[PDB]
């Protein structure tokens, strides 16, 4: 749980987070999966400490379905990604703070536009057109502010991200085991299944 | 347990012309929020048309200078008294320094004179050795203050000519020796200000043709 | 600090910024990061600047010294050699060094790494300092053997860019050099707030940034 | 800093100097540090400035308040017990140091007060980095039964020595005199030994020399009608 | 690497027209012990030269002893050695910064803070300080440990900058340096009432005063001081 | 500091020196270390000002509340009070305390609470860090009965040498008198203590 | 480590002739990586404007924090807040959280509505209040600000040419400094109007 | 560098080492030879600290060469790996020991034997019909105690060692970007170019 | 340790005490602390015992090995013997010593090296861990040119105070005489100095 990318497009946001679960010297699974759906358009990955990733993870969910059901309304993602930060914000002056990153990629059905939004455990929250978290963006945003434009097809997004993770591949001394991609449109959440 | 090192303030500054080159520096040590003495000289002529100062850990200071003072006598004993040159003199302190790599020279040196061409130079030197010719650099306890300053007034950094807006910079005229006294003037009398370790006084010292001249300047006292 | 340096078909490219800073401060806008052992030999510069020039220039006395007595030049295996086992004296002392040492002898172009741990490593292509990850980036998506001069030197320029725009301790101007078998030809020092404005018009990279 | 407190035949006057320190970085080269407790009790304060601030603002109002709940004009023992008792509970935390002067019905008195909650009582008091600059004035030249001219004087001495003497204290000179029977007069800038000289140059720029990529108004007003 | 133990605290000093004065409490303390109260810590080299010293007792007896044998060793071969081949303070200074600063570069220094104190061949003020890092300056008034916080302001007072220097008379110097000493008394927990002072002047030569005391204090206000804060008797 | 209390026939005094140090700076030269808690109930102070200050002025206020309430309250009584105080909350204190009272039933009494809050009642007592250097004066020199005169002759010389040798004490030298026939406050200087 | 210098940033205010100025880089960063050049550090609350430089969270939650109290003052007072009163507020806001504080460093920049003179305030991370007549600055590069603004500042400056001292004094401050740079904003404030411009500037 | 495998089968000896070079976040090479050869019938593999290894190595290979040089001779890859453990346990007391763990693959020619020899840095010496330094042994011992046999064919060899290596692949954290493998038999050494 | 060399009309005496001690065991309770490194000069010795003994006897050495070239020494160089010990290697020792002797020409001196190496001649002198008890005692007693009774008087009621306050100190107490008469060891014990 240390690899999460996200990247905005035209019509979409898409997601890449690593399949890898380590405990000790032993790699326990190479198919997890780092995400949680917080609403029919909004999907959120997460990184960070062990446990903490999850249960904050599952926590925000849980508190944005409450939402759903009291309003019977979607939540926009700004809203969502704005409630994220705050809990986080107070959660790193507590007594154990949640070590957890966050990359929030929704679309705002009502403007018809995709959203990423990159959180750190501390609340430091930003909306980009790409992001990433720990050290995933010094191998890779060097190619995405070189290929990237507003104006991409979800399938260039695509083609981007495979060559983002070919360089965390050749130059990454972990073996994060590939990753898992998900795309978010105006349809809601879907995995590619082949990557 | 023992530390070797101190910290005795200062702050210096060298400028290089056309065909001129100016090191100044202020005549206050101090010690923690003590002040030691008002006129204590930073910068010295080394002889051959060279100009130093080391600032930093002053008992460090004065060894090295000493030191190099001592080099020059010795090239002149050695090569038939051939006129050190400037590029000489900065490999030559460099090796000063080098030879304590694992015990340093606490200071930041600086020495200003002229080229074999007759232009402007100043090298600069961090405490283990490494050095390189400059046009301009401060050095010492205000140096954050006032080089930003000298990137704008005397390399027009982040300057552009009106009316184009940012397409034609500002042309990199040079400076005389009265416009660079005054950017230093007013360097020392704006670091004076805002930090507690720089004032008293300044001393310049102007190398040329000719030699070296001194012009000394009151600052704040407090 | 952000070095780079290559091989390709006609001989070596070594690209460098030029930024120096002591913690947040930016203490150089311009530092030369290459050191010109000699006409046919380059050396970059990482860690201790102090460290990579003395041993760097200590390393051309030595080369220099091959050269007189075995009437020779020196070939780029032996002097990376001489360098690593300079470093292994001081071995656990403090040094801080990381050079690639660039050149043309008679097996072709050659390019070495060398570390303050005495090693030594042959290779292709090799990047340096707090912004490598972003120059290796640009690099492997680009590199090939095939390279013309022209699209190589702009390789490396544009490499060092991508560090310099995202590293914090990268910047100012980068230095590029072209190492031939008739010796290193220099092209030139290239301001990167001039550099990036340009290559963001032309290449059309950098959408995010606004112009 | 330096702040000092003298007491005289009629009265006391404090003084202080006007620099704020981040390390060596001067700050505020005018700053106040002659707070108001109330109309006639004065104090300085030296150590951690949002800690003499806010802790003489605290006492103040409390004051203010227990002076309009017993219809009396506030004490200086009061404000100094109402200080201490407030700065020995967090045990230094808070890093006040204080000279508290002041005139009231009792008379007119001098204290300091130490951020672990200590005090102390004399006729003439010093505390800051300047602070031994400024004893050793007020050792060489204090006397019983001064006059006001003589105090104010002698107060903004040992100040001078701190200013020259001291790198943490620096700029101006700053007094608050309280007699009996008479209004406190505060002389901000009471002395300004330390004027820059005019610069060499004039800095200002030609209109278009900075770059610029956009412009835009910003709405500061409210939603308007229609 | 050591640690201090007998210490000597402030030496004083200032220039005046004529000359230089220094001074010396003598008293060699133990940590807040006053051990020892017969320590004299102005050493004087010929008669144009006092070498004040603070800081460890130890070193400054070492200190003595080398200045003792660079006497006896100037005097070898020397045909002129009460005369123009004589000891000067500048040599004197230069001797003991250069053994200063040796001694620290072997991260084993003489724990002391120096003061030497004289009158050239020309006639020319000498007065540069040395301590155990090697340090070294000069300026108008120099003092050691507390003195430099308390002695140096009210000496500046007097000598502000070098053009104050022969506006000063010896007995308006002499008085500001005895005005120090008594206020040193008063605020250093490690000071003593009894001090030697020593003045070289370029026409009456080296006057060594030991023995002297603070007097003319101010302690009477005391009685009126009651309490605390709130207690009235 | 050097603090000390001493019982004679007539009652009981108190001493003590003026100095407060922060480090090997002299911070208050003129201090009042006899502090008096009731009208003749008086304690001497050493360790953290700050501490000994609180604890004074909460032993004012226990007595002047007991006062009200109950009479006249012992010097016994008061050393209690202090010892509640030092006692239970010694994990974040340092005080030296000497209480000193006059009783008509008891005469002079002399408590020393000293760090732990332990409380012992002495014909006399000495405390401060330059007690150290008296010990041996004061044990052969003290005589249980002494005239006023004799007692204050004992205190004098007895803090002058503590003075002469505790680079932490100097000053004056302050002394507090418990009589019948009411409270006298003496004070003396260098020049009077040093030449003894 | 030190949360005053992880995301890095700038800001600077300057008073006028009957006009202040205020500043900022739009730099954020995790140490030596830059994340956002759109990263604005100056806010408005009707009429005054605050600039927070420091820990990018607490810089947003400060923002959110004193949105939510000029709000509240505005419905109670039935006026929007004058730069002299957020001053305070800010002030009482910082050291409530004496032991806990936000590591931040302010600058109020702002007109009186009603007596039309120019303020501008600058705080420690636990409220002290530095009412400089001239500049305040705040940042990583501070001390590269001061020097800058020490030499080029002159009093009574026309809005038009105060923007051009401001904007040099910033720019040339981010330069030398590391954590600072990657586009900046300047705000020119008047009693009745106020102009934004964004910078061009090197994007290393 | 930290994975090196050795087996001893029938009539040769085989090393595997791992190709990844790391310094600092980035994978500097992917393609490294971890050995040296020390004589015709002797080839040692080598893995710890950076610098320490290829110096140690080199120094071995020097000495054995100047050995093979003065006596016109091979030493027994017994005598190589004794005068190798002496250097090393000598070296263990130095001012700064080398850290550097290595494995001796020899065949014999006097007594037509393969011979496997694994020292570590204290100078632990022990000849084993396979082995591995680090963590290398926790993964793949298991695999090799199950299927290794002592008649094994130089191909049964290298199929046991490929299952072994995709072991590491799949539990190990780190990337190694897999391995070199040379076989050391009585017509000397050379390299498995397809591994 | 309690320690003491005390300067009379007809030479010197030195004092101590027996005690020696290994935290807050007495590992021997009948020490002699009195050492001579010449027929009449004769040493005090305080802190580690290791280092004294050893400094001791390469003092006594060398002022044997001058006595066989030079004559007798005198007690001035016999202390810088010890002097040149105690600061030369002041970073590996921990020694406080009492150096007292008797010349013809001199009659009785005493010399005091403490930690640092440092000198200090003196009329008398004091060092261990229970002098710091005395200084008071000592300081007020201490008269020049008293007689020996007179002296072994001071001496004994001296470290009889240093005894009873310190718990390093105790035992026996040894004295040594020297004068132009010759050499004479002292002791007393316990029952005798207690009621003092
Ligand atoms: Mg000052
Ligand atoms: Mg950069
Ligand atoms: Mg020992
Ligand atoms: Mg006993």
């Amino acid at each position: 749980m240390d690899i999460i990318l996200g990247i905005r497009v035209q019509d979409s946001v898409i997601l890449a987070s690593s399949k890898a679960v380590t405990r000790g010297i032993s790699v326990l699974k190479d198919s997890d999966d780092k995400t949680r759906q917080l609403s029919p358009h909004t999907l959120m990955s997460f990184a960070g400490e062990a446990g903490d990733t999850v249960q904050f993870a599952e926590y925000i969910q849980a508190n944005i379905q409450l939402y759903s059901i009291r309003e019977d309304y979607e939540l926009s993602p700004q809203a969502v990604s704005s409630f994220v930060r705050q809990e986080l914000a107070k959660s790193i002056r507590s007594r154990r703070p949640y070590q957890v990153n966050v990359l929030i990629g929704g679309y705002d059905k009502k403007k018809n536009k995709p959203e990423l939004y990159q959180i750190d455990y501390l609340g430091t929250k930003v909306e980009l057109p790409y992001g990433a978290h720990g050290y995933s963006g010094f191998y890779t945003f060097s190619l995405l502010d070189h290929h990237y434009r507003p104006d991409m097809t979800t399938e260039e997004g695509l083609d981007l991200l495979k060559l983002c993770v070919q360089e965390l591949e050749k130059r990454m001394p972990m073996d994060f085991k590939g990753v898992i991609v998900k795309i978010v449109d105006k349809d809601g959440i879907r995995q590619v299944d082949d990557f | 347990q023992f530390n070797p090192y101190g910290d005795n303030g200062g702050t210096i500054l060298g400028i290089a012309g056309e065909d001129f080159a100016v090191l100044a520096g202020d005549t206050r040590n101090i010690t923690d929020y003590s002040i030691n003495s008002r006129y204590e000289p930073k910068v010295f002529d080394c002889g051959d048309n060279i100009v130093m100062s080391a600032n930093g850990f002053a008992a460090d200071g004065d060894a090295l200078v000493k030191r190099f003072k001592n080099s020059v006598k010795w090239y002149h004993f050695d090569h038939n008294d051939k006129k050190l040159s400037i590029n000489s003199a900065a490999r030559n302190i460099q090796h000063l320094l080098y030879s304590r790599r694992f015990f340093p020279y606490y200071v930041y040196n600086i020495i200003a004179g002229l080229d074999e061409d007759g232009k402007g130079a100043v090298y600069s030197f961090d405490p283990v050795g490494s050095y390189q010719r400059e046009q301009c650099r401060a050095g010492g306890a205000a140096a954050s203050l006032i080089m930003p300053f000298l990137d704008n007034q005397v390399n027009f950094k982040n300057q552009y000519e009106p009316g184009t807006n940012g397409k034609v910079k500002k042309p990199l005229k040079y400076l005389s020796v009265e416009e660079v006294i005054k950017l230093v003037r007013d360097s020392f009398t704006s670091a004076t200000e805002r930090h507690i370790q720089v004032g008293d006084g300044l001393e310049i010292l102007i190398v040329t043709k000719d030699g070296v001249r001194k012009e000394f300047y009151e600052l704040k006292r407090d | 600090t952000t070095t780079l340096a290559f091989k390709f078909q006609h001989g070596v490219i070594a690209a460098v910024d030029s930024r120096a800073s002591a913690g947040s401060y930016i203490s150089a806008l311009r530092m030369n990061k290459v050191i010109e052992i000699n006409p046919y030999l380059l050396g970059t510069m990482s860690g201790c600047a102090a460290d990579c020039q003395y041993w760097e220039r200590l390393l051309a006395k030595e080369c220099r010294l091959y050269y007189l007595r075995n009437g020779e030049r020196i070939s780029v295996s032996a002097a990376s050699k001489l360098l690593s086992n300079m470093m292994c004296q001081y071995r656990g002392m403090g040094l801080s060094m990381g050079s690639m040492i660039c050149g043309w002898d008679k097996k072709g172009p050659g390019l070495y790494y060398v570390d303050e741990h005495g090693t030594r490593l042959s290779g292709n292509m090799f990047s340096t300092g707090s912004g490598n990850t972003y120059a290796y980036g640009v690099l492997d998506s680009n590199y090939k053997w095939d390279l013309s001069v022209e699209d190589a030197l702009y390789l490396g320029k544009r490499s060092i860019l991508a560090a310099a725009h995202r590293d914090a301790y990268s910047g100012g101007s980068v230095n590029l050099y072209h190492v031939t078998e008739d010796g290193w030809i220099y092209h030139g020092n290239h301001d990167v707030g001039e550099l990036f404005w340009k290559v963001k018009e032309e290449e059309g990279s950098f959408n995010n940034v606004i112009g | 800093t330096t702040i000092v407190g003298v007491k005289f035949n009629n009265g006391v006057v404090i003084a202080a100097d006007t620099r704020s320190t981040q390390g060596p970085i001067v700050a505020d080269k005018n700053c106040a540090k002659l707070h108001r407790i109330s109309p006639k009790i004065w104090c300085a304060g030296a150590g951690t400035a949002a800690d003499t601030e806010a802790v003489t603002q605290l006492i103040g109002s409390n004051i203010e308040l227990h002076s309009l709940y017993t219809s009396r004009e506030p004490r200086v023992v009061s404000a100094l017990q109402m200080l201490k008792q407030h700065l020995f509970k967090y045990q230094g935390h808070i890093g006040a140091y204080l000279i508290v002067a002041g005139v009231d019905p009792t008379g007119s008195h001098l204290f300091s007060i130490h951020a672990h909650g200590s005090t102390d009582v004399g006729y003439y008091l010093s505390l800051g980095s300047g602070s031994l600059a400024a004893m050793a004035v007020l050792e060489s030249h204090w006397k019983q039964d001064l006059t006001k001219e003589e105090a104010i004087k002698l107060a903004s001495d040992a100040i001078q020595a701190g200013i020259w003497n001291d790198l943490g204290s620096g700029s101006n000179v700053d007094v608050c005199v309280m007699e009996i029977g008479k209004d406190a007069e505060y002389l901000r800038n009471y002395l300004t030994p330390n004027v820059r000289e005019e610069k060499q140059k004039s800095y200002k720029f030609p209109r278009g020399t900075t770059a610029v990529l956009k412009e835009s108004i910003v709405n500061i007003c409210d939603i308007q009608e229609e | 690497t050591q640690q201090p133990i007998v210490t000597g605290t402030s030496v004083i000093s200032m220039k005046y027209d004529n000359g230089v004065i220094i001074a010396a409490d003598n008293l060699g303390s133990y940590g807040s012990l006053l051990r020892f109260n017969g320590v004299e810590r102005l050493i004087p080299v010929g008669d144009n030269t006092v070498v004040g010293i603070s800081g460890d007792i130890s070193d400054m007896q070492h200190i003595e002893r080398l200045l003792k044998d660079l006497v006896t060793e100037n005097a070898y071969d020397n045909p002129l050695a009460d005369a123009e081949e004589a000891l000067e303070p500048s040599y004197i200074f230069e001797y003991l910064a250069t053994v200063m600063y040796q001694r620290r570069s072997k991260m084993n220094p003489l724990w002391n803070a120096i003061i030497v104190a004289g009158v050239q061949s020309n006639g020319d003020q000498f007065l540069r300080y040395v301590n155990l890092l090697g340090v070294t300056y000069s300026s108008p008034t120099l003092a050691t440990g507390f003195g430099a916080h308390m002695a140096n302001p009210l000496l500046r007072k007097v000598v502000d900058r070098e053009s104050d220097i022969p506006k000063t008379t010896v007995q308006v110097a002499e008085e500001a340096i005895v005005n120090a000493m008594r206020v040193l008394y008063y605020r250093d927990a490690r000071s003593s009432r009894n001090f030697s002072l020593a003045i070289i002047d370029k026409n009456t030569g080296l006057t060594f005063k030991k023995n002297l005391q603070v007097e003319n204090m101010k302690w009477d206000f005391a009685k009126d001081i009651k309490g605390y804060g709130t207690q009235k008797i | 500091t050097s603090i000390m209390a001493v019982t004679f026939k007539d009652g009981v005094i108190l001493g003590a020196d003026s100095r407060t140090t922060t480090g090997a700076y002299i911070a208050n030269r003129v201090t009042d270390k006899l502090t008096r808690v009731h009208d003749k109930i008086w304690c001497c102070r050493s360790g953290s000002a700050a501490d000994t200050q609180a604890i004074a002025d909460i032993v004012q206020y226990h007595l002047e509340l007991y006062t009200s309430q109950y009479g006249t309250p012992s010097t016994e009584t008061a050393a209690s009070v202090f010892k509640e105080l030092c006692y239970e909350n010694k994990d974040n204190l340092t005080a030296g305390i000497i209480v000193a009272g006059y009783d008509d039933k008891n005469k002079g009494e002399v408590y020393t609470i000293p760090l732990g809050g332990s409380v012992h009642k002495l014909p006399y007592a000495i405390a401060g860090s330059g007690s150290t250097f008296i010990y041996g004066y004061c044990d052969k020199n003290f005589r249980e009965n002494m005239s006023k005169e004799e007692t204050v002759d004992f205190i004098k010389h007895s803090l002058s040498q503590a003075i002469k040798w505790d680079g932490s004490s100097g000053g004056v030298i302050r002394m507090v008198v418990l009589t019948a026939a009411g409270v006298e406050r003496l004070i003396f200087y260098p020049d009077e203590y040093e030449q003894l | 480590s030190d949360p005053s210098s992880i995301n890095g940033g700038i800001v600077v205010a300057m008073t006028g002739k009957d006009c202040v100025a205020i500043a900022c880089d739009l730099r954020l960063g995790s140490q030596s990586l830059g994340v956002s050049n759109k990263f604005e550090k100056i806010f408005h609350y009707g009429h005054v404007f605050l600039g927070i430089t420091g820990l990018a969270t607490d810089v947003t939650t400060l923002n959110e924090m004193f949105r939510y109290k000029t709000n509240l003052y505005k419905l109670k007072e039935e006026r929007a807040i004058e730069p002299e009163t957020f001053t305070q507020l800010v002030s009482s806001s910082l050291y409530e959280r004496r032991f806990g504080p936000y590591f931040v460093g302010p600058v109020v920049a702002g007109i009186n509505s009603k007596s039309g003179k120019p303020f501008i305030a600058g705080f420690d991370l636990i409220g002290c209040i530095d009412e400089a007549k001239d500049f305040i600055v705040s940042g990583t590069a501070s001390d590269q600000l001061f020097g800058m603004c020490e030499s080029l500042y002159e009093p009574n400056l026309e809005p038009e040419d105060l923007f051009e001292t401001i904007s040099q004094a910033l720019l040339n401050a981010a330069d030398r400094d590391a954590l600072s740079g990657w586009g900046a904003v300047v705000y020119i404030i008047k009693k009745d109007e106020v102009v934004k411009r964004y910078l061009k500037m090197r994007q290393d």
